[PDB]
């Protein structure tokens, strides 16, 4: 998109070195190919490399495509061991996001501190009249053009061509990430109704440097999350290091009215505070937690009480949050071995955390209550990550109304801002933050997972059950004052290609 | 012994925050607020005025302060004295393991816990646990320099009174103080229904009143993050102001200072696989002298025969047996590599 | 030797001052001020001569009698008021005993025998004076005892059997270091202050007021901000609602900590420091080309250690003076 007429800005040479690494449209060439590929082979190891062209490039430059890679399994946690370049399978409905609709070029290598200076000449974008992607795909033929650096620079031999032809025919389909051991995140849900699914969420650089590089201009939406340390995570967080900007409300909580007015097996639930959650939920969001940790929550309670009736079937679930506080605390790791015999603390990572106080109003289809001494030891503590827990001199408001309407007025607690989902269409970030700025009290959760996989199955699961590969989906949460009760009422539903919970 | 490939347990114990109020003489209660503050220092460095050994600095260069950017909080002028309100829960997760890869190791360590809670009952764990929330040890140098405290809790579940003890730094020196109140029998065995039985659950709601100097300073715990502002504080959002808040995996720490049996054992030190100190930095419990978790839990299927046998040595393997019980409160994820 | 980890934590612990009026009701107000604009002259040397020589031609003889403005805020005694009351308090504690963070386990026992030789030969009576003769004789009252009638300092010592302490009329009465150790319970409260030296939990807290009789509509002077226009901004605080000037959290514990007068020239106290600042002449003592910098002397505590363990008064025991009031307040000794 900077073509020749303006490829030289004249301020100094940090315009190559923006253009090499993947975050921003490329610029394009014609034949003026010759200004780049004399500091390209001086990289490693400006018109020098005219007789040690020849050397280091028997394979040690081609084997970085091995290496590179489509999504990222090093964030955040570095230590993982894994390839993956496989974009995805399926289609969405418009209102919700993946890596599927925007273009896969961004991709990049990840894989070595040392090796950083060999991601060269294979990993880069050309862009010479649209269709935009790397070098790898498009010099897979016979006949090419811009070869005029083969025929005029005498120092490449035609010796080692073929091999880089035949070596790079079909790796778009392997993928392997080993559990067995490394510190990779691994997941279980209910995709059937008995068959569970322990499948694994992973991080897209190419929708990291789309979530990354609009938010320049809006510094009211800026988070800066500074990682591990660039020195082996990969190039792609070179690029952008010490900023790693990501979305965030861009205002504080406010006051609300939660009724203006004054099914059944409606079972309350009041003043629940969490400490401590995790508020970076998703790899681009920085607020409220994911809803498939609500989720988790609510399965857990009922696989927990359905003990004697197991019949209880809470099957849908609806959120009120009633206060909402999020701020920057880090979080100390203990010290673990790094492998010889020195124990010194890990990597150091930034990280975002809330805390969080709401009611529920679970959907249930047992009759009437359980108890009050086996009500309270039926509850998990947890959720995601928090600890998450009820006074308790407020026990004597848990119980199964019959009606919603009956509900409302027995929360004493009173602000609302109850949870549904915005189903228009937002298929890029511009039309997220065009639609955000009206009453800017509005959040963008995490709402499921986009698989990978088909799935299959391979040893070291969780608890026997099958290993699918899968990442976020990123649709945005508004609230409502409070009154139909299937605007609410969210629920997890399969299509077979993906996991979204939906309001039924 | 070869522990497998994954091998973790969820923790027993979970407590939360511990937010500060202020009362008046009135008798109302406001949150506590602090401000920042920037404050001229001196030039105090050793960097500022060497190098390695030798000087590089002149005379009238290290005679120019420096501007540096605090948070500040302090007690309010005019206040009876400060209120702070924690709670904690302890549970039965100890025995049953979280996720493992085989079935040996599983029904060994099942039956490991017990043969241990049969022949040595949980009263030790559960009155080391217990009076560090009754001296309060979750208050890190606020009850250094101030009068008295006071400790009141509310046990779940209870029929009767709300326990209460106070003036600890008075009366309540050691054990047998504790031990020979009205009711401390209770509240250690409800602990000790809550680890034996399965699906258990025993909670306590504490709240404590300090008793500080005038403007005296209070001292809550600071953030963690690789301009000028240093000491930046850990805040909440209650109900319309942004206070401090001493912690939430702090006050876990405070609660879990237990470790008493390593090879010098001056002070109690915090639960963990290799007894890491850090004011006085250095691992004693280093994992070349066998006596780091990893080794213990190696050792655990002899120490299920000798917990068949009659008389424990109860030097040597009993402190082995309360370290390994305490790691199993504390949490997993031991995974070997 | 400055083992790469190294720190203290102070061992004494003062508090904000707060101002009050007492009227001849005795009821007692908060102390208020307020911002005001006013005209001064265009008195600098910069706007008028260049630097380094000859007057500037823009700077005429009607460009120079210009008037410029400025705020400042401003502070006073009422009309119709007693007097003025200060109040505050301190903590001596026993954090000097043993170093906070210490890498190497070696030089940590060599400070903590350093400390006990220096407890057990030399007394703790000097640096517990020296402390307390600042605290009772309002030198953390900065410059608003220049230019009064009286002044009248009130203790309440914790943990204390009897009376509160009263120190009357200082101008007259509290000139000299004798005139104290001939009050009826001096030698009763320097001892608390002692023990609270030399236990290993030990506490001592004074909490302080100070009657001030200032002239008619007289000036009060607060402590001000650092500001990187307004000149002469207060630090502030709310007391029963109201906005009061307060004087220093950390300008108070530099009030007290001024005992140092042990250095080569040896004229007036000043603020005990690693590399000797002085605030006046805006040169230093105590320089690290004179061989007396704290870290000059911290290199060399076996020395000290084999001279304390068999001392004349030259410079070895104000060397120690020094290193021990260094850390009653110190902080970290690392270089990196």
């Amino acid at each position: 998109l900077k073509e020749l007429i303006a490829s030289n800005p004249d301020d100094l040479t940090t315009e190559l070195k923006r253009a090499f690494r993947p975050l921003t449209p490329h610029i394009a060439i014609d034949g003026n190919e010759l200004d780049a590929l004399t500091i390209l082979v001086n990289l490693t190891d400006a018109k020098c490399k005219q007789k040690l062209r020849d050397e280091k490039w028997w394979a040690s430059c081609i084997n970085c495509v091995n290496y590179r890679q489509s999504h990222n399994p090093k964030f955040p946690d570095i230590r993982s061991e894994g390839v993956i370049r496989t974009q995805a399978l399926g289609e969405l409905p418009s209102f919700l996001l993946s890596s599927s609709k925007i273009p896969p070029y961004h991709w990049s290598y990840s894989h070595d501190s040392k090796y950083v200076n060999k991601s060269a000449f294979l990993t880069n974008e050309f862009c010479w009249d649209g269709e935009i992607s790397c070098l790898g795909e498009l010099l897979k033929d016979a006949d090419h053009p811009l070869w005029n650096t083969l025929k005029k620079l005498g120092c490449s031999q035609k010796t080692c061509k073929a091999m880089a032809k035949q070596l790079a025919d079909i790796t778009l389909t392997t993928i392997n990430v080993t559990l067995a051991p490394n510190y990779l995140t691994q997941i279980s849900l209910p995709d059937s109704d008995t068959s569970y699914i322990s499948l694994s969420p992973v991080a897209s650089l190419s929708m990291q440097s789309h979530f990354h590089q609009r938010l320049q201009d809006e510094n009211r939406h800026s988070a800066i999350t500074r990682f591990s340390r660039t020195t082996n995570m990969g190039v792609t967080a070179m690029t952008c290091g010490g900023a790693f900007r990501m979305l965030k409300s861009g205002a504080k909580f406010s006051s609300p009215p939660h009724h203006r007015l004054n099914n059944g097996s409606f079972l309350v639930l009041p003043n629940i505070r969490v400490c401590g959650a995790t508020a970076l939920s998703s790899p681009v969001t920085v607020g409220i937690p994911s809803l498939t940790a609500f989720f988790g929550f609510v399965h857990a309670f009922e696989r927990n009480i359905n003990r004697t009736t197991s019949s209880f079937r809470v099957e849908s679930f609806a959120i009120c949050v009633h206060q909402l506080h999020v701020e920057k605390r880090g979080l100390t790791a203990e010290f673990v071995e790094k492998g010889d015999g020195t124990i010194s603390a890990p990597a150091t990572r930034d990280d975002w955390q809330c805390d969080v106080v709401f009611s529920l109003i679970l959907n249930t289809n047992f009759a009437q209550h359980i108890d009050q001494d086996t009500l309270v030891t039926s509850l998990p503590k947890r959720l995601a990550r928090g600890s998450a827990k009820i006074a308790i001199d407020d026990f004597k408001h848990i119980n199964s109304f019959s009606t919603l309407e009956t509900a409302i007025e027995s929360l004493p607690i009173e602000a609302g801002r109850w949870l549904s989902l915005y189903a228009q269409s937002n298929n890029n970030l511009s039309d997220l933050l065009a639609a955000m700025t009206e009453d800017h009290q509005l959040m963008a959760s995490c709402v499921g997972y986009h698989l990978l996989e088909e799935p299959k199955d391979k040893p070291n699961s969780l608890r026997g059950y099958k290993h699918a590969i899968a990442e976020c989906i990123i649709g945005l949460i508004n609230s409502i004052t409070f009154t139909d009760p299937n605007t609410i009422f969210w629920s997890l539903k399969n299509y077979q290609n993906y996991l979204v919970v939906q309001p039924r | 012994m070869k522990l497998p490939t994954n091998l973790a347990y969820e923790r027993s114990i979970d407590p939360s925050d511990v937010c500060f109020f202020v009362v008046w003489p009135d008798d109302r209660k406001t949150p506590l607020t602090y401000n920042s503050r920037t404050l001229l220092g001196q030039m105090e460095a050793a960097s500022l005025a060497y190098d390695v050994s030798g000087q590089p600095a002149t005379a009238e260069a290290l005679a120019q302060g420096n501007p540096h950017q605090v948070d500040f909080c302090h007690v309010p002028y005019g206040a009876s004295h400060i209120e702070c309100s924690f709670s904690v829960s302890f549970s039965s997760e100890l025995r049953q393991p979280y996720k493992c890869n085989s079935s040996k190791v599983k029904q060994t360590l099942v039956q490991l816990v017990e043969l241990y809670e049969t022949k040595i009952g949980w009263t030790e764990l559960a009155t080391r646990y217990l009076m560090n929330i009754c001296n309060g040890k979750w208050l890190w140098k606020n009850t250094r320099k101030a009068y008295c405290w006071n400790i009141v809790l509310t046990p779940w579940p209870w029929n009767g009174e709300k326990v209460g003890f106070e003036d600890i730094r008075t009366n309540y020196t050691s054990r047998q103080d504790f031990k020979n109140n009205k009711n401390w029998s209770a509240i250690v065995e409800m602990i000790k229904t809550a680890f034996s039985s399965t699906d258990g659950l025993a909670i306590f709601e504490v709240r404590a009143t300090l008793h500080l100097p005038t403007n005296a300073m209070v001292r809550p715990s600071q953030v963690f993050t690789e301009t000028q502002n240093s000491r930046v504080f850990q805040s909440t959002t209650i109900d319309g102001e942004r206070s401090p808040i001493l912690g939430a995996f702090k006050t876990g720490a405070a609660i879990a200072t237990i470790d008493d049996w390593y090879p010098e054992a001056t002070e109690p030190l915090r639960v963990g696989r290799f007894g890491v100190h850090r004011e006085d930095v250095t691992c004693y419990r280093h994992p070349s002298t066998g006596k780091d978790f990893f080794s213990i839990l190696q050792q655990a299927e002899h120490y299920i025969e000798v917990l068949s046998a009659n008389k424990t040595p109860a030097q040597e393997t009993i402190n082995d047996m309360h370290f390994l019980m305490a790691n199993l409160i504390k949490g997993g994820m031991f995974q070997h590599k």
